[PDB]
């Protein structure tokens, strides 16, 4: 609403707040406007960055910063690993010790490649997935609808 | 009158109009109103020459007029014209312009999407990507067109979806002045001695 639009259709964004842009995973702010244009030619392709998606890949926004767009979806993927709860840990330092590597990870893939963090990822999931992922779903899905009620 | 307004009506009218039109409606931009037998001597412009420019300054409503009736010197009745520009229906006016542009511009967009991919070099028909299986003949093993029975062109589909957008999008790059200039403009008696004393005799 504030801010100027999409690269291109930088417009109507101006006009109304019940627009909203859309994210993607290259962050990229893109509008029916512009997208339109990516169905046409190369069919999920970013105007400036080039990258592909393997999809629309278009989720509604209303946030300006576009490294927040991605931190928060990067955030959203990465919530499902390493978020065992504080039972797990004895220690004061664990409780926020893996959280370092974890914003490490979340800030780093929002510039850096994810080879290596997918990587780690990979290598923590072939553990994590067999019993802590399994009950920490349970725990964050109830503690989730504790902060919904 | 805030300068932005001003600033707003010499912009739009030197980005899309003649410097007639720019020097008439500077004139009234100098002076919220002035007479057209003024603005004539002022331009030195013939009466249809600023006529036909203050009709497409009432066209677009950018001015308004009213009509002043005095007697001269000798007593014969006078009527002056008296031009003045009216900011409120011109950014009113301007701005359903640019929307009407965005539409446009909107039209064109989608038109940049549905343009035909195939073509015949024959006929010089394009053909959507839909007759894509009417178009291609099994026994040719390739794409031909019904009317001319000749080979149809497809990877030539490339030039126009570039092209176009070329165009446009400098559009909105451009306009950024009358953006930021709408955005900043978007806002005694005494008693009788009858009643004073007795009149009786005694
Ligand atoms: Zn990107
Ligand atoms: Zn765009
Ligand atoms: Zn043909």
């Amino acid at each position: 609403m504030d801010d100027q639009g999409c690269p291109r259709c930088k417009t109507t964004k101006y006009r109304n707040p019940s627009l909203k842009l859309m994210v993607n995973v290259c962050g990229h702010t893109l509008c029916e406007s512009c997208v339109d244009l990516l169905f046409v030619r190369g069919a999920g392709n970013c105007p400036e960055c080039g990258t592909p998606l393997r999809k629309s890949n278009f989720r509604v926004q209303l946030f300006e910063d576009p490294t927040v767009d991605k931190e928060v979806e990067i955030r959203k993927k990465v919530l499902k690993i390493y978020n065992k709860r504080e039972e797990d840990f004895p220690s004061l330092r664990e409780y926020n010790d893996f959280l370092e590597e974890v914003e490490e990870i979340v800030f780093n893939l929002t510039n850096n490649v994810d080879l290596d963090n997918t990587k780690k990822k990979m290598e923590i999931y072939q553990k994590e997935n067999k019993d802590v992922i399994q009950k920490n779903k349970l725990k964050l899905t109830r503690e989730q609808e504790e902060l919904e009620e | 009158v805030p300068a932005a307004l001003k600033r707003l009506a010499k912009y739009v009218i030197r980005g899309f109009y003649g410097i007639e039109h720019a020097l008439a409606l500077d004139i009234l931009i100098r002076n919220s109103c002035v007479k057209e037998e003024d603005m004539l001597e002022l331009l030195k412009f013939d009466r249809k020459q600023l006529r036909s420019v203050l009709n497409n300054l009432k066209g677009d409503k950018f001015i308004k007029c009213r009509m002043r009736v005095e007697t001269a010197a000798d007593g014969k009745t006078t009527r002056h014209n008296y031009y003045f520009i009216n900011y409120r229906t011109l950014v009113n006016v301007v701005k359903y312009k640019l929307d009407h542009m965005r539409r446009r511009i909107e039209t064109d967009e989608r038109d940049s999407t549905n343009r035909a991919s195939f073509k015949c070099p024959v006929c010089s028909s394009t053909f959507t990507d839909l007759e894509a299986n009417q178009l291609f003949d099994p026994m040719t093993g390739t794409f031909r067109c019904t009317f001319c029975h000749t080979e149809v062109e497809e990877d030539e589909s490339a030039m126009p979806k570039k092209d176009a957008r070329t165009l446009l999008a400098r559009f909105n790059e451009q306009i950024e002045p009358i953006y930021a200039l709408l955005r900043e403009t978007e806002d005694a008696k005494e008693r009788p001695i009858w009643l004073r004393e007795s009149t009786v005799q005694g």
